[PDB]
């Protein structure tokens, strides 16, 4: 009974672990099909109803079938991930914890830094009876005991690592035990190690890839309430295709410098906004009708937004949008203002971004 | 050009000793030989510490080697710095 | 210093090695304070010099400002420096660094809650997921699974993962709510 | 075959001007500056199309009112009342525009979605006009190098 | 390419003698050996 149910469960786990990647690509294909269908989606008129128009009259059922299939494939991808990749993550985590226990004494000599999430979470697995479940070194507790037992108290180390000494001594001595069949449900529920499973689920929940797949599944679910949520799954091409990773690394390689360049551009534009707000307010009227002026630099925030939104996007700078300076006592000052804005913002900083991308390539 | 300059600095530091200028290939005949030589035998930090110690130490309390280096430093003659030679190269036959 | 000099100048002496194994502890204690350089001595030979490095000097050297100064000096020497001027520039840098570290020694006078909230959310949500499995009253489902049913067992196999996913969603919601509470 | 068709229509002889690539060796270096990274260049265009489709989805779901392109008030010319029409409008006009889609769509001042639409336009300009075109430029220069 | 050509010129001049072409590694067995050889023994200015 329990043997055959465990065998079928193992068969299912093996199937999903084998087919994790195939279902991973099938999800992307179904997402592309759904979005290609969505390219034929129209508004109809009072609340608007988003409607689908097609000459064949066949794609509307196709959309629901594809959405259901995508949701099922996302769930199956979560199952395949949990079958295939989670064991490696747990093995690596158990290896790291064991090596820090043995060669660093992370929980005997020193203590976790009190701001390390995984370091604090790993206190749970030490006391468990199912430690190196995946890692091969089943003697890690004995090794830590041999290394640190005499100096820090052998009973103290035994309590820290969860090893019992009385049961070991009595089993070495005259010990009488009566076997219990695995078929008992109470037996299996007592045998399962709750604390170790708690720590394992904590590790899995903190895993990044599992979180990404959960977000994928959530977006797939939301796609049924609103079909345009299936467009979020098109962001998965970055992980689907390896060749796109080179193009994306051309940007992510210098991402910190790219963000800092934008911050510097914002600071420079703020300085230009200060100068304009203090001296060149008369030139920021954007209304063609003389009756109602539309001054864009009568307020600090409005002037800064005007600059950052319009002057940066403009080909020639802020002077393309602000009025003409001819025949004014501040004409030369404003010409210098516009030329310096064009040179520093439009030419140099954008060139900095270009050079960052090209340097990442090189 | 800035990236290339940084790469050149890294390459020079990882390939040749700062003091004597001997390449890592010679020292690597012994495992970790270049690292041992650049961290224990020809450490620029150790040379700076020796300069500190020689400056702070009383001139009357100098040993023979300290007096030699002190006179050379006071006349700003840097021949006491090993250039192209080292302990392991001078005693190559005896040490190895 | 005597033992180190003897060991280095006699590298294959078992009798001296025995003294080294007798004196690890003193040598280990004095290891950070033992300076070692090589010079061209007065006898036209490379000679090795041993001296004392002070703890204050080592700390001043290891402070990050001095490390940045060292990096800048090395970059300058490697890029725009020659071989004739190298040992003069290095001595000038050493003198400036020594004065700065002496001045620093003279002037010297002789997230957590967000991580705790995340840990609490993990513990609470995972315990909620453990309660349903450890209820021990699963006899109501062994009722229906007394006979093997491929469809039923596949359904339960999927339901376990669905429960895990729902628990993860609850944990994520709790982590947000806690972060909003902390920031506001 | 093109030479033969040139007699029926003399403008088919212009297809033979594509033979300079094989005629001149020096032009092969300039052309290899492009063909060296041709796969990456095509993938960059595909990525640009996907990003523009995402922007089209956002605009079609939230910013339809701003896509009127008719100066006469009697006959509106809404360009984002249909998914395909909105995507074509984006891919055709916003990409070619110097400042992005905001150069062509109307002004967002005095609207409850003003800040959202400003973020929309700025992000479109930064990602599409600035970054992806820079990716193409860098691909060509890297092929040269 | 112009920057790389300048770097190559500098590297060649600093690593090998202009006349004989022997690398600096051989001459550097004596302190300042390469500089002494290129300034006193094999100076192109002296050949001119
Ligand atoms: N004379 C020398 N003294 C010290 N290191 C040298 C010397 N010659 C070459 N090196 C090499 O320089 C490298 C040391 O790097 P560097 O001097 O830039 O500082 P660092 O120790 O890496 O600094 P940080 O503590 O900030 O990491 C090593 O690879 C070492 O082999
Ligand atoms: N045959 C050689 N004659 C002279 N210098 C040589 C020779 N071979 C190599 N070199 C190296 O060339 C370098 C001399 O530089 P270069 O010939 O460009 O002129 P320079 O003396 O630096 O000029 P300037 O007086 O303008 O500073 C030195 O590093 C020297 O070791
Ligand atoms: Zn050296
Ligand atoms: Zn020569």
């Amino acid at each position: 009974f329990w043997k055959k149910i465990i065998a079928y469960q193992q068969k299912l786990l093996n199937y999903f672990a084998r087919n994790f990647y195939n279902m991973r690509m099938l999800a992307l294909f179904v997402a592309f099909a759904i979005n290609f269908i969505l390219l034929f989606y129209k508004v109809s008129t009072i609340a608007v109803h988003y409607v689908l128009e097609e000459s064949s009259g066949y794609m509307e059922p196709t959309l629901r079938i594809l959405a259901i299939l995508h949701t099922v494939i996302s769930f199956f991808c979560i199952i395949g991930y949990y079958c295939l990749k989670v064991p490696l993550v747990i093995f690596k985590r158990e290896k790291e914890v064991a090596r820090k226990l043995e060669f660093d004494g992370l929980y005997i000599t020193e203590q976790p830094s009190e701001d390390d999430i995984k370091g604090q979470w790993d206190r749970l697995v030490i006391n468990t009876q199912s430690f190196p479940n995946n890692y091969w070194d089943k003697f890690v507790k004995r090794k830590v005991m041999d290394k640190y037992g005499e100096f820090y108290g052998r009973d103290r180390i035994s309590e820290l690592l969860g090893m019992d000494k009385a049961a070991l001594d009595f089993s070495d001595a005259r010990e009488k035990k009566k076997p219990k069949k695995d078929s008992s449900l109470s037996a299996v529920l007592n045998s399962i190690d709750v604390k170790y499973q708690m720590w394992k689920l904590g590790v899995v929940f903190t895993d990044n890839s599992f979180l990404y797949l959960a977000w994928y599944m959530t977006m797939s679910v939301l796609g049924h309430y609103n079909n345009f949520f299936f467009a979020a799954h098109l962001l998965d091409i970055a992980m689907g295709f390896k060749t796109l990773r080179t193009i994306l690394s051309s940007v992510t390689h210098n991402g910190k410098q790219l963000v800092l360049t934008v911050g510097l551009l914002a600071v420079v534009v703020y300085l230009y906004t200060v100068v304009a707000f203090n001296f060149f307010r008369k030139f920021y009227n954007k209304s063609e009708d003389g009756d109602t002026p539309d001054m864009k630099c009568d307020d600090m925030l409005t002037c800064y937004m005007f600059h950052m939104y319009v002057g940066v996007r403009a080909g020639g700078g802020i002077g393309d949008e602000i009025e003409d300076p001819a025949g004014d006592e501040y004409e030369i000052y404003r010409i210098i203002f516009d030329i310096t804005f064009f040179f520093f913002v439009i030419v140099i900083l954008l060139a900095i971004i270009q050079g960052l991308i090209i340097d990442a390539f090189g | 050009e800035l990236r290339d300059q940084q790469e050149q600095v890294k390459e020079d530091m990882e390939t040749k000793c700062f003091i004597c200028g001997i390449g890592n290939d010679y020292f690597d005949t012994v495992p970790h030989g270049f690292e041992t030589h650049t961290l224990q035998e020809h450490n620029l930090a150790n040379y700076l510490f020796f300069l500190m110690y020689l400056i702070n130490k009383d001139e009357t309390e100098h040993t023979g080697q300290e007096s030699y280096v002190w006179k050379m430093y006071q006349e700003r003659c840097w021949e006491f710095f090993p250039a192209g030679d080292c302990f392991r190269k001078q005693y190559e036959d005896q040490l190895n | 210093v005597l033992l180190t000099n003897l060991s280095e100048h006699m590298p294959n002496d078992t009798r001296l090695q025995t003294f080294l194994e007798l004196a690890e502890s003193v040598l280990n204690y004095f290891q950070p304070f033992l300076g070692r350089i090589e010079i061209m001595g007065s006898a036209k030979r490379i000679e090795r010099v041993y001296f004392e490095i002070s703890e204050s000097s080592r700390t001043q050297w290891e402070k990050p400002q001095v490390k940045e100064s060292k990096r800048q000096f090395i970059f300058d020497v490697v890029n725009e420096g020659g071989e004739k001027e190298k040992m003069e520039l290095f001595v000038n840098f050493c003198e400036d660094t020594i004065f700065e570290m002496q001045l620093a020694a003279q002037i010297s006078e002789s997230s957590i809650l967000t991580v705790r909230s995340a840990l609490f959310a993990l513990r609470y949500n995972i315990l909620t997921l453990m309660r349903m499995l450890s209820l021990k009253s699963l006899k109501k489902q062994m009722k229906k699974v007394k006979k093997m049913t491929v469809k039923d067992m596949v359904t339960a196999f999927f339901s376990s993962y669905w429960s895990i996913f729902m628990t993860l969603l609850h944990f994520v919601a709790s982590v947000f709510r806690g972060f909003f509470r902390i920031i506001c």
